[PDB]
C-alpha cells in the first residue's frame, strides 16, 4: 500500500493550485479520505475530507469556501484544488486513508506528503509536555486534555495518537485511546477518562524518538495538538 | 471386500463398549447444578434492565 | 443525531453496501436461473455442448436474456437435504435419453426420478422442460427392437411417430399437478440447433405464467 | 467369517444397551420435578436485519457478541453489526449456494460452504481494506453443511459424503478424516474447550468425535429421522439433537444416553436449528412452521414461543454472552430478540 | 336553482331509491372487504399490482357511498344543498370516478408490463415505484376533478343540465380526458392480446391457451367497462351538444346506476379472479372460525 502525491512547489499569493494524490495497492473506492496539513515548524492541521463515494465533504474552517476536494474513484487518485492561496497555507499536505466500520482503524496510512510553499467551537487538544528529555530503555508517559470529554454515549473514547519521526510521514499507535494499531510494536499502551489521556512507552528505543501528536475524531473539525518530541 | 469393514465397525464398537459410564441421576443433578449456579448469569431467563440491556430501542 | 463522526461514517458505509446489494439483487432478478436435473448422465453433455464439484453452473445469452443453468447431478449425495435450495428456479431442464429404452431400465429408472422432482413439494410450481434427447438412435433402434421391452402396454405400432408420443404421453402423466405447472416436451438430438430457442420459449411463457399469477390476472 | 462378524456386531450392540439399561436408574424428569418452572418468558424483535435478497441459510455469532455473520443464497456474506443493524461487510461469494456460515474466534476469518463442496476463509482484518479469500479447503466430495472454527488455523467442517475432517488453514490440507457416519452429516458443534465435537447424520445418530486422536468415542441413537441441528451444552458435558421427527432429543456425555425428550403434539414440522442459552436452562429450536420454539432443558415443559417470521427458521445463535438471541429465516430476515 | 332538475318522482323514486341505496350498501360493503383482504395479507399488500388493485377497491368504496349518498339526498330526499357542499359532492363523484378509471389504467399497464417484458416485471415495477405511480394519477384525479369547487363556478354561460352549477366548459375537458383514458385501456389491453398471440405463435412453431385465456378474461372486463360507462358517457355527449331540455335527463338519471353496477362488478372481476385473494380469503376465514 503506497499513497504518492504530486503538486506543491512555489506559487505565488492569491494563486490556484490543485494536489494530486495517487492511491495504489488498495481499495481506494471504499477508504474514505482526508488531507492533513502541516506547516514548516508547528504542527499537523486537518484540511478536508472526502467519504467512499463522496458522499460527505467536511472542510476546515480555515479553508471553507477556498478549497474543493473532490475523489476519482475509477483512476484512484485524490483530488484537493484550492484557489485564492494565502500565506498561510504554507505546508506540507498529507494525504491520509481512513475506513469507518465497527474495529476500523482510520488514518492507518499516510502519504509521505508534497510541500507547498506560498510566496510572501472545536475541541482543542493541549499537550502540555512540547518537550521531554529521554534516555533509551526507560519508560515515558505523554500526556494528552482535551477541552470537551472525548467520550461518547455509545462507549468509545474517540482519541488517536500519531508518531512523525524525523524526516518521515505520521504512522498510527493507538486508535481510540486504547487499541494498538496493525504494526505498531506491544510496547506502546494508552490510557485515558474522557478529558486527560496518557500514553505509555515502555523499553523505549531509537525508533520511537518522533514527535507524538493526539487527534480527537467525535466531532468533524478534528483538531490535532501540538506535538511531544522525545528526544535522548 | 466388506469384511474389513465389517471388522472395523466391531472394532469400533468395541472400544464404545468399554468406556466408563456414570450414573443417569449423577449426570442430571450435575446438568441442574450447572442451570442453578449460572442462572444469575443468564440474561434470556431472566429479564435484564433497559439500560443493561444492549438491543434498547 | 446522537451519533459521533464514525458512527455516521459506518451508517454512512452500510447504506452504500445496501445500494451495492440491492444493484446486485437487480441484475440477479434479471437472471434467469433453470436447473439442469438429467437422470443419469445421458443428455446432459450433449444439451450443454448444444446451447453454448457439486454445481458445474453455466451461463449463456440468448435474444438479450441471461439464462444461468445448474448441473447438480455430480453431487452424489442425499437430493433432499440440498433439493431446497434450488426451490424458487425459474424452470427445470430434464434431460431423459429415448435410446435407453434397451439399455432396471433405464427409462424406468428416469420416470422415477421425474416422479421425484416433478411431484416434489419444493417444486409445485416451477415448471418443467422435458428434454428427449438421442432421437437419431432412438429412430435407428426402434426398426429393430420394440416399445415392449420398457414399457408392457403399447398398442401402437414400431412406427417412431407413434412410440415418440407414447413416451411423451408417458412422461406428462408423471406428475400429479396438473394446473399448477406444465411440463414441455421437445424431442432434441446432437445435431439440433433450436434447442436454445425452445429454451428461450419456454422459459418466456413460464415468466409470463409467474407474472400474470402474480399481477392476479389468473 | 461375514456372518460371524454382524453376529459379534450385534451382540455387542446388545451388550452396549445394556449397560445404559442399568446405568439408566432415574428419569431427568423424576431429578428436576421438584424444581420450580421455568416461567413464561417473551422475547420481542430487538432488531430486524434487512438487506438480504434470498434465504438466509446460515449465521453465527462472533465473539464478542455484537458482529454477526450471515450466509444467503443470493451470493452475499454480510457481516451485521446487531446494536446498530449497520452491514460492516458484504463478501461476494463464488458460489450461490452456501449453507454454512462461520465466525473465527479470534473475529479476523469467517468461512462459508455449501453445494460447491468448498467452505472458503476469508481474512476480514486484512490491509486493502478489502476482503479476500484466505484459502479455499477443497477435498470434500458432498455439500459443506456445517464449518466451524477452533483457532485461526484449524476448521472443522461437516460434509454430505457421510465424512466430516479438519483442515489446516496455511497448508490447505486434511490434518484428520473423520469417518464412521453412514448418511450425510448436516450438523456439527463444537465443545467450548473444543478437544472433542459431535456431529449429527441422516442416519438418526450423533457421534462424538476426538479432534486429537481422530476416532470417535460415542455414538448416540434415538432419532427417527436425520439430525439437522446440534448443539454442545454449556457446561460441556451434554448436547442437543433436533430432528425432522419434530422432537429436541438432549443427549449426555459421562453416561451416553438421552435425558429428555423436547417434543409436542401440536408441532409435527422439523428442527433445522438448535442452540442453548447460557447457563444452559432454554433450549431454543428452529422449526419448519416459522417458528423459534423456547424450551426448557431440565423440564420438557415449554417456556415461550418467537413466531415472528414468515418462513423457516434455517439458523439460530445465543450470543456468547447470553443476552441476545438472533433467529434467520428463509424470508431474508434476520430477527434479534431479547 | 335545482327547482328545474327535479324529474324523478312517484313510486318510481321510492324503487330507484331502494334499489340505489341497496347498490351502494352492497358495493361499500364487498370493496371494504377486498381492501382489508389487502391490507391484512402482509403477503400481497407488498405486490406492486395488488396496491393498485387495493386503490381501485377504495375508489370504488368512496364512489359507491358518496355517490349514493348524494343522489338519494338530492334527488329522493329532494334535499337542498349549498353551493360549497354541493360542489364539494361533485368534485368527490367524479375524483372517485375518474380514480377507479385511473386504477384500471394502472392495472392495464401492469399487464402490459407482464407481457412486454416478462423477464424485468419485477425489477421494472416495484413497490415504491407502483406507490408514487398511484399518487400521481391520485392527485391528478383530484386536481381535475375539484378544478369546479375553485376553477369555475359557472359564470355567466350554459350550464349542463345534467350537472347542475357544472359548466359545459369542465364536461367537456372531463369527456376528453376520460375518453383518453378509456382509450389507454383499450389500447394497452389490445396490446396485451397481441403480445400473447404473437408470444403463442412463437412456442406453437417449436411444439391456444395463453392467448385464449387472456382474451376471455381482457374482454370480459372491457366489455363490462364499456356497457356500464359508455351508456353515460354517449348521453354526457348528447347533453354537451343539444338543447339539454328533454326528459332524457331522467334516462340518464336511471342509467347512470350502471356506474354503481361496475363498481360492484369491479371486484368479482378483478380481485376474486387472482387465487392470492382467494387463498388469503380462505386463511381469513380460517382466522375468523375461532
Ligand atoms: C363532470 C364529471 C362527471 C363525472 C361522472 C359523474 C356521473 C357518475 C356521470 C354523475 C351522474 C349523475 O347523475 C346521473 C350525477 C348527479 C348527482 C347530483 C348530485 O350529487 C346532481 C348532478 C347529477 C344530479 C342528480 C343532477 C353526478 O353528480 C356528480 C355524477
Amino acid at each position: 500500500v503506497q499513497l504518492v502525491e504530486s503538486g506543491g512547489g512555489l506559487v505565488q499569493p492569491g494563486g490556484s493550485r490543485k494536489l494530486s494524490c495517487s492511491a495504489s495497492g488498495f481499495a481506494f473506492s471504499s477508504f474514505g479520505m482526508h488531507w492533513v496539513r502541516q506547516a514548516p515548524e508547528k504542527g499537523l492541521e486537518w484540511v478536508a475530507y472526502i467519504s467512499s463515494g463522496s458522499g460527505t465533504i467536511y472542510y476546515a474552517d480555515t479553508v471553507k469556501g477556498r478549497f474543493t476536494i473532490s475523489r476519482d474513484d475509477p483512476k484512484n487518485t485524490l483530488f484537493l484544488q484550492m484557489t485564492s492561496l494565502r500565506s498561510e497555507d504554507t505546508a506540507m499536505y498529507y494525504c491520509v486513508r481512513s475506513i469507518y466500520y465497527y474495529g476500523s482503524s482510520p488514518f492507518d496510512f499516510w502519504g509521505q506528503g508534497t510541500t507547498l510553499t506560498v510566496s510572501s467551537s472545536d475541541i482543542v487538544m493541549t499537550q502540555a509536555t512540547s518537550s521531554v528529555p529521554v534516555t533509551p530503555g526507560e519508560s515515558v508517559s505523554i500526556s494528552c486534555r482535551s477541552s470537551k470529554s472525548l467520550l461518547h454515549s455509545n462507549g468509545n473514547t474517540y482519541l488517536y495518537w500519531f508518531l512523525q519521526r524525523p524526516g518521515q510521514s505520521p504512522q498510527l499507535l493507538i486508535y481510540r485511546m486504547s487499541n494498538l494499531a496493525s504494526g505498531v510494536p506491544d510496547r506502546f499502551s494508552g490510557s485515558g477518562s474522557g478529558t486527560a489521556f496518557t500514553l505509555t512507552i515502555s523499553r523505549l528505543e531509537a525508533e520511537d524518538v518522533g514527535v507524538y501528536y493526539c487527534m480527537q475524531h467525535l466531532e468533524y473539525p478534528l483538531t490535532f495538538g501540538a506535538g511531544t518530541k522525545l528526544e535522548l | 471386500a466388506s469384511i474389513a469393514q465389517a471388522r472395523k465397525l466391531v472394532e469400533q464398537l468395541k472400544m464404545e463398549a468399554n468406556i466408563d459410564r456414570i450414573k443417569v441421576s449423577k449426570a442430571a443433578a450435575d446438568l441442574m447444578a450447572y442451570c442453578e449456579a449460572h442462572a444469575k448469569e443468564d440474561p434470556l431467563l431472566t429479564p435484564v434492565p433497559a439500560s443493561e440491556n444492549p438491543f434498547r430501542e | 443525531c446522537t451519533l459521533s463522526a464514525e458512527d455516521k461514517a459506518a451508517v454512512e458505509r452500510s447504506k452504500m453496501i445496501d445500494r451495492n446489494l440491492r444493484e446486485d439483487g437487480e441484475k440477479a432478478a434479471r437472471e434467469v436461473k433453470l436447473l439442469l436435473l438429467g437422470a443419469g448422465e445421458s443428455g446432459k453433455s450433449t444439451i450443454v455442448k448444444q446451447m453454448k464439484t457439486g454445481i458445474v453452473e453455466t451461463h449463456f445469452t440468448f435474444k438479450d436474456l441471461h439464462f444461468k443453468m445448474f448441473d447438480v447431478g455430480g453431487q452424489r449425495s442425499e437430493r433432499k437435504k440440498w433439493i431446497h435450495c434450488f426451490e424458487g428456479v425459474t424452470a427445470i431442464i430434464f434431460c431423459v435419453a429415448l435410446s435407453d429404452y434397451d439399455l432396471m431400465n433405464r427409462m424406468h429408472e428416469s420416470m422415477k426420478l421425474f416422479d421425484s422432482i416433478c411431484n416434489n413439494k419444493w417444486f409445485t410450481d416451477t415448471s418443467i422442460i422435458l428434454f428427449l434427447n438421442k432421437k437419431d438412435l432412438f429412430e435407428e433402434k426402434i426398426k429393430k427392437s420394440p416399445l415392449t421391452i420398457c414399457y408392457p402396454e403399447y398398442a401402437g405400432s414400431n412406427t417412431y411417430e407413434e412410440a415418440a408420443a407414447y413416451i411423451q404421453c408417458q412422461f406428462e402423466d408423471l406428475n400429479k399437478r396438473k394446473d399448477t405447472k406444465e411440463i414441455y416436451t421437445h424431442f432434441t438430438c446432437a445435431t439440433d440447433t433450436k434447442n436454445v430457442q425452445f429454451v428461450f420459449d419456454a422459459v418466456t411463457d413460464v415468466i409470463i405464467k409467474n407474472n400474470l399469477k402474480d399481477c392476479g390476472l389468473f | 467369517e461375514l456372518d460371524q462378524l454382524r453376529q459379534e456386531a450385534e451382540q455387542l450392540k446388545n451388550q452396549i444397551r445394556d449397560a445404559r439399561k442399568a446405568c439408566a436408574d432415574a428419569t431427568l424428569s423424576q431429578i428436576t420435578n421438584n424444581i420450580d418452572p421455568v416461567g413464561r418468558i417473551q422475547m420481542r424483535t430487538r432488531r430486524t436485519l434487512r438487506g438480504h435478497l434470498a434465504k438466509i441459510y446460515a449465521m453465527h455469532w462472533g465473539t464478542d457478541s455484537r458482529l454477526l455473520v450471515s450466509a444467503s443464497q443470493d451470493g452475499k456474506l454480510i457481516i451485521w453489526d446487531s446494536y446498530t443493524t449497520n452491514k460492516v461487510h458484504a463478501i461476494p461469494l463464488r458460489s450461490s449456494w452456501v449453507m454454512t456460515c462461520a465466525y473465527a474466534p479470534s473475529g479476523n476469518y469467517v468461512a462459508c460452504g455449501g453445494l460447491d463442496n468448498i467452505c472458503s476463509i476469508y481474512n476480514l482484518k486484512t490491509r486493502e481494506g478489502n476482503v479476500r479469500v484466505s484459502r479455499e479447503l477443497a477435498g470434500h466430495t458432498g455439500y459443506l453443511s456445517c464449518c466451524r472454527f477452533l483457532d485461526d488455523n484449524q476448521i472443522v467442517t461437516s460434509s454430505g459424503d457421510t465424512t466430516c475432517a479438519l483442515w489446516d488453514i496455511e497448508t490447505g490440507q486434511q490434518t484428520t478424516t473423520f469417518t464412521g457416519h453412514t448418511g450425510d452429516v448436516m450438523s456439527l458443534s463444537l465443545a467450548p474447550d473444543t478437544r472433542l465435537f459431535v456431529s449429527g447424520a441422516c442416519d438418526a445418530s450423533a457421534k462424538l468425535w476426538d479432534v486429537r486422536e481422530g476416532m470417535c468415542r460415542q455414538t448416540f441413537t434415538g432419532h427417527e429421522s436425520d439430525i439437522n441441528a446440534i448443539c454442545f451444552f454449556p457446561n460441556g458435558n451434554a448436547f442437543a439433537t433436533g430432528s425432522d421427527d419434530a422432537t429436541c432429543r438432549l443427549f449426555d456425555l459421562r453416561a451416553d444416553q438421552e435425558l429428555m425428550t423436547y417434543s409436542h403434539d401440536n408441532i409435527i414440522c422439523g428442527i433445522t436449528s438448535v442452540s442453548f442459552s447460557k447457563s444452559g436452562r432454554l433450549l431454543l429450536a428452529g422449526y419448519d412452521d416459522f417458528n423459534c420454539n423456547v424450551w426448557d432443558a431440565l423440564k420438557a415443559d415449554r417456556a415461550g414461543v418467537l413466531a415472528g417470521h414468515d418462513n423457516r427458521v434455517s439458523c439460530l445463535g445465543v450470543t456468547d454472552d447470553g443476552m441476545a438471541v438472533a433467529t434467520g429465516s428463509w424470508d431474508s430476515f434476520l430477527k434479534i430478540w431479547n | 336553482p335545482m327547482k328545474d332538475y327535479m324529474i324523478l318522482s312517484g313510486p318510481q323514486k321510492t324503487a330507484v331509491a331502494v334499489l340505489c341505496t341497496l347498490l351502494g350498501l352492497l358495493s361499500a360493503l364487498e370493496n371494504v372487504a377486498v381492501l382489508y383482504l389487502i391490507l391484512s395479507s402482509h403477503q400481497l399488500r407488498r405486490k406492486p399490482s395488488y396496491l393498485f388493485i387495493g386503490s381501485l377497491a377504495g375508489a370504488d368504496f368512496l364512489a359507491s357511498v358518496v355517490f349514493a349518498c348524494s343522489f338519494v339526498n338530492f334527488h329522493v330526499f329532494h334535499g337542498v344543498d349549498s353551493k360549497a357542499v354541493f360542489l364539494l359532492k361533485i368534485g368527490s363523484v367524479t375524483m372517485t370516478f375518474t380514480a377507479s378509471v385511473g386504477s384500471l389504467l394502472l392495472t392495464a399497464i401492469d399487464r402490459y408490463l407482464c407481457l412486454r417484458y416478462p423477464p424485468s416485471y419485477k425489477a421494472l415495477l416495484t413497490r415504491g415505484r407502483a406507490l408514487v405511480t398511484l399518487g400521481i394519477m391520485w392527485v391528478l384525479s383530484a386536481l381535475v376533478s375539484y378544478l369546479p369547487l375553485m376553477g369555475w363556478t359557472c359564470c355567466p354561460r350554459p350550464c349542463s343540465e345534467l350537472f347542475p352549477l357544472i359548466p359545459n366548459d369542465y364536461l367537456l375537458s372531463w369527456l376528453l380526458f376520460i375518453a383518453f383514458l378509456f382509450s389507454g385501456i383499450i389500447y394497452t389491453y389490445g396490446h396485451v392480446l397481441w403480445k400473447a398471440h404473437q408470444h403463442v405463435a412463437s412456442l406453437s412453431g417449436h411444439q391456444m391457451r395463453l392467448d385464449v385465456r387472456l382474451a376471455k378474461t381482457l374482454g370480459l372486463v372491457l366489455a363490462v367497462l364499456l356497457i356500464c360507462w359508455f351508456p353515460v358517457l354517449a348521453l354526457m355527449a348528447h347533453s354537451l351538444a343539444t338543447t339539454l331540455s328533454d326528459q332524457v335527463k331522467k334516462a340518464f338519471a336511471f342509467c347512470s346506476m350502471l356506474c354503481l353496477i361496475n363498481s360492484m362488478v369491479n371486484p368479482v372481476i378483478y380481485a376474486l379472479r387472482s387465487g392470492e385473494i382467494r387463498s388469503s380469503a380462505h386463511h381469513c376465514l380460517a382466522h375468523w372460525k375461532k
